[PDB]
DNA sequence: TTTCTGTCTCGTGCCTGGTAATCC
RNA sequence: UGCCUGGUGUCUUGGGUGU
DNA sequence: GGATTACACCCAAGACACCAGGCACGAGACAGAAA
């Protein structure tokens, strides 16, 4: 048999730590635990205890210019995204910049090529499910007034052809629950429809 | 406010019905209220409250009052109400329940008033 | 975590993984920090929801 | 009742053992707990059953029998009502009668009351 | 342990007279003991006995 | 292809997606990539999605039998005659597809299984090949003295256990050490241990659960580098006494079998843990033996 | 007297059972 | 980086307080 | 013979399985005995 086996880096690592070297190397992203806040630096901890520290370009945005300690504070777990791995002693450096947080969504190093990869069915499949999260829903308004009534168009047009000239309906408008349509009876089979814009409303139901 | 600064709460019940202790909670302020939830918060003025002395002997016995937060340790009462509890200040005691519901609030200020 | 299904001996496990509330911890797509045992709704999907029982990575 | 009540069921043959909800012990000091009295009596009532299923296999004097199985009877009657007139009552060894469970249930502090 | 404060007794487990007190504070500390549980498998003499 | 199961359920993070979409794929290539072909079988099997095997070139087999099984005859009725016998041939195409589909299926499948089977026979061969540690100054398979030192986790409260096992595999003595693992009386008690006692271990393993094991290691390390602890070679550049890494997986499946139970039964885990490790130190192949049924859970 | 030791008393331990009206 | 605790006998008896 | 005799509240103080006697494990001391 060979000889006795020595662990090396990555191994003692993977012992340690639980975490293979693939699933934590740069450009990955995990929620760590912020354990210390400076002005210079923040010092946050990961899942696996793995300390990590991040300089002060970082923890911020470059275009702001707040303090470190207002924006987080202790106990306030944020994502981040490592840069830099000591494997020998358990030390990363991350980056909270959205650059990294945000933009690496497609992490997989899957070949693509058309010759073997549908793209198009993916994409596809893509505008088909973005369409579903634009679908939405929307529901009816109801009104507590004497001169409101829930009627569409025609039929408030309908509705004040009974009635004298001067008579006055109220129906919720096409532009929104912030619009309200008006109908009046200018003259005998003539109807104006006039929309009013709502200001400072207290409820979509309210006036 | 918190548990010791009136006007205050002592507990968040979530729906699930677990209870916020707010008194060992370290981010009282980091609490976001969401609708469904309960606070169980303190006891404040036109709180319908059930006012009661022993021996009952009739109903009048019981009524239904409505809360005035004051200084000092005793109860106060409009001094005409001292004979149907047939009551005086030479060292009676009275007790006081609250009402836990909206239901049981109703039924204290349209019924025992 | 995969999905699947297995049948193993209790002396085959090796050992319950305690986890304290500084380890088990979960974000959510927004940001916002979701502890155990809320309630949160899948995005996309089934869209189902349900109550957290475990944070595992 | 032919379904719910019927006469032979007037006679105990097998006892039904309440939980230990019924019947919870306690600490008398921070070392030493102490059994309640419905567990004791019920320790009593299972030694008289060991004695007499030993009395009858080995050998069978009538006197003795006769002598065992009316204590069985005394501690199992009074485990359910220690107040029958004309004969004394169950003692504790602190002198004090055994509360029975049809003492829990009657009085001002009875369970009802 | 009770949930009140403990730092105002002396070595003795006795508070000393002179001393403001509130409610829930301890004033006598005393313990019983307890026999040792498997605890002293790797806690490093910081077992409750 | 994609079912509707197949469309919601493989996400970009399951281990599905690496062939959500795969089209064209050589057979004589799966053959090297085994598990890819498993993972789409077991996606299949989950109702998923469907594996679908077609030939470029199928229209021109198809047009070659017509061409042997077709007439000559130009007429009419050799023309119907012909249309007859190209349909009936387009029906025995139809019916024919699924069956040799299904073959092939399974012979890929047989080969990729047999790929996956040998791959891991060699890697469990190559896990479980290591001879004893050598101690120095002595030949190749002879057993050494050792010792085992843990904590476990390292939280405050967490006395460091050490076990000492000779070459004959038999316990000689277990200690406690109940101090800081950073103060002086810690390195002093250990050396007084080593020195003392007339131990001399030939190799110090360290194992743990977590990184806290890591600064054990080192203050260790360091003590062995201050105090010079060579190692008893009976009767000269004496040489120091090995401290390294120890692999725990049959330690972690030792301290919870209930054979350590009857073997140490006033024994703490963490001393049952140590005496794995001391064990694996001493004959990896016997300690894996005792694996029995647990050996097939081991990460192979 | 020096040295190996016996073996029977004895400290430490423990099991487990004996022992006031009235009223219907 | 060293990091925070809710858990309280029972049974008798006596003396009191407001009607 | 049996059953029941106002309501609520406060505080303090004294008692609550003890024991003894027969059975086991370990130990040790002071006296035996060869030299
Ligand atoms: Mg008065």
């Amino acid at each position: 048999r060979r000889d006795f086996h020595i662990l090396n880096e990555a191994e003692i690592f993977q012992l340690l730590t639980r975490e293979t070297v693939d699933s934590f190397r740069k450009g990955m992203v995990i929620p760590v635990y912020v354990r210390k806040v400076e002005s210079s630096y923040m010092s946050v901890s990961t899942q696996s205890l793995i300390a990590g520290n991040i300089q002060r370009q970082d923890i911020l945005e470059p275009n702001d210019r707040r303090d470190p300690r207002e924006v987080y504070s202790v106990g306030q777990t944020v994502r981040a995204c490592i840069l830099d791995v000591d494997y020998y002693n358990f030390k990363c450096q991350l980056s909270l910049l959205r650059q990294f947080t945000e933009n690496q969504v497609a992490g997989l190093n899957v070949n693509r090529n058309p010759k073997f990869w549908d793209i198009e069915s993916e994409n596809r499949d893509r505008q088909e499910e973005i369409d579903k999260q634009r679908e939405e829903s929307r529901e009816s308004r109801v009104i507590k007034h004497p001169f409101f009534h829930n009627m569409k168009s025609k039929e408030a047009e309908d509705y004040l052809a009974a009635r004298p000239v001067g008579d006055v309906v109220i129906r919720p408008s096409s532009k929104g629950s912030n619009h309200i349509t008006i109908s009046w009876k200018v003259a005998p089979q003539l109807y104006q429809h006039i929309d009013v814009l709502e200001e400072n409303k207290d409820d979509a139901n309210a006036i | 406010n918190g548990p010791n600064e009136h006007p205050g709460a002592k507990y968040v019940i979530r729906d699930n019905g677990d209870r916020i202790d707010l008194r060992y909670h370290k981010r009282a302020g980091d609490i976001v209220l969401q609708y469904g939830w309960k606070v169980e918060r303190h006891l404040m003025d036109d709180d319908p409250v059930l006012f009661n002395r022993q021996p009952s002997l009739h109903k009048m016995s019981m009524m239904a009052h409505r809360v005035k937060v004051m200084p000092y340790s005793t109860f106060r009462l409009n001094l005409s109400v001292t004979s149907p509890y047939n009551a005086d200040f030479d060292g009676d005691e009275m007790n006081l329940h609250v009402p836990q519901s909206e239901e049981t609030r109703a039924e204290l200020s349209q019924l025992c008033a | 975590s995969d999905g699947k299904l297995l049948s193993l001996p209790p002396v085959s496990i090796y050992s319950k993984l305690n986890l304290n509330p500084n380890q088990q911890i979960a974000i959510d797509s927004n940001g916002v920090e979701v502890k155990v045992g809320d309630t949160v709704r899948e995005f996309t999907g089934e869209r189902r929801q349900g109550t957290i029982l475990h944070v595992y990575r | 009742n032919e379904d719910y009540a019927r006469p032979e069921w007037m006679i105990i043959t097998v006892l039904p053992v309440p939980p230990p909800q019924v019947r919870p012990s306690i600490a008398m000091d921070e070392t030493t707990q102490g059994q309640d009295d419905l567990t004791h009596k019920l320790s009593d009532i299972l030694k008289a059953n060991i004695n007499v299923q030993k009395l009858e296999m080995d050998g069978s004097p009538q006197h003795i029998i006769n002598e065992v199985e009316q204590l069985l009877q005394f501690h199992v009657a009074t485990y359910m009502d220690n107040d029958i007139a004309g004969q004394p009552q169950a003692l504790q060894k602190s002198g004090r009668p055994v509360k029975a469970i049809r003492a829990r249930l009657k009085g001002k502090e009875g369970r009802l009351r | 342990l009770k949930h009140g404060t403990y730092e105002k007794l002396d070595e003795d487990g006795l508070i000393a007279p002179g001393v403001r007190v509130s409610g829930d504070d301890i004033i006598i500390g005393k313990t019983t003991p307890i026999p040792p549980d498997t605890e002293e498998l790797g806690q490093r003499t910081k077992y409750h006995t | 292809e994609l079912t509707e199961r197949g469309k919601l359920q493989i996400e970009p993070e399951s281990p599905y997606f690496d062939f959500k979409y795969a089209k064209n794929r050589p057979i004589s290539a799966l053959t090297a990539t085994p598990d890819l072909y498993l993972r789409m079988i077991q996606a299949e099997n989950d109702g998923l999605v469907n594996i679908k095997v077609e030939l470029p070139m199928l229209s021109t087999v198809v047009d070659h039998f017509y061409n042997i099984l077709k007439s000559d005859g130009t007429s009419e009725i050799s023309e119907k005659w012909n249309a007859l016998r190209n349909d009936a041939w387009k029906q025995s195409l139809d019916k024919l597809i699924p069956l040799v589909q299904l073959n092939v299926k399974e012979s890929i499948r047989r080969d990729c299984e047999r790929v996956l089977y040998f791959q891991v026979k060699n890697s469990f061969t190559k896990k479980i090949d290591q001879a004893p540690y050598q101690p120095p100054t002595y030949a190749k398979g002879t057993i050494p003295r050792v010792l085992t030192l843990s904590f476990g986790e390292g939280n405050r409260g967490d006395a460091v256990l050490g076990v000492f096992m000779d070459d004959s595999g038999d316990v000689k003595s277990q200690i406690k050490f109940d101090e800081d693992f950073q103060s002086r009386d810690f390195s002093d008690s250990l050396t007084r241990y080593i020195k003392s006692n007339n131990i001399n271990p030939d190799i110090i393993g360290i194992s743990g659960f977590n990184i806290h094991t890591k600064k054990l290691f080192d203050k260790v390390n360091e003590l062995v580098n201050e105090e010079r602890l060579t190692i008893e070679y009976d009767n000269s550049d004496k040489h120091l006494i090995r401290v390294i890494y120890v692999n725990d997986e049959t330690a972690r499946l030792y301290q919870h079998s209930s054979k350590s139970s009857a073997e140490y039964p006033n024994r703490p885990q963490l001393a049952k843990y140590c005496i794995g490790l001391a064990k694996y130190i001493q004959s990896p192949l016997l300690e894996y033996l005792a694996l029995d049924e647990s050996m097939y859970s081991l990460h192979i």
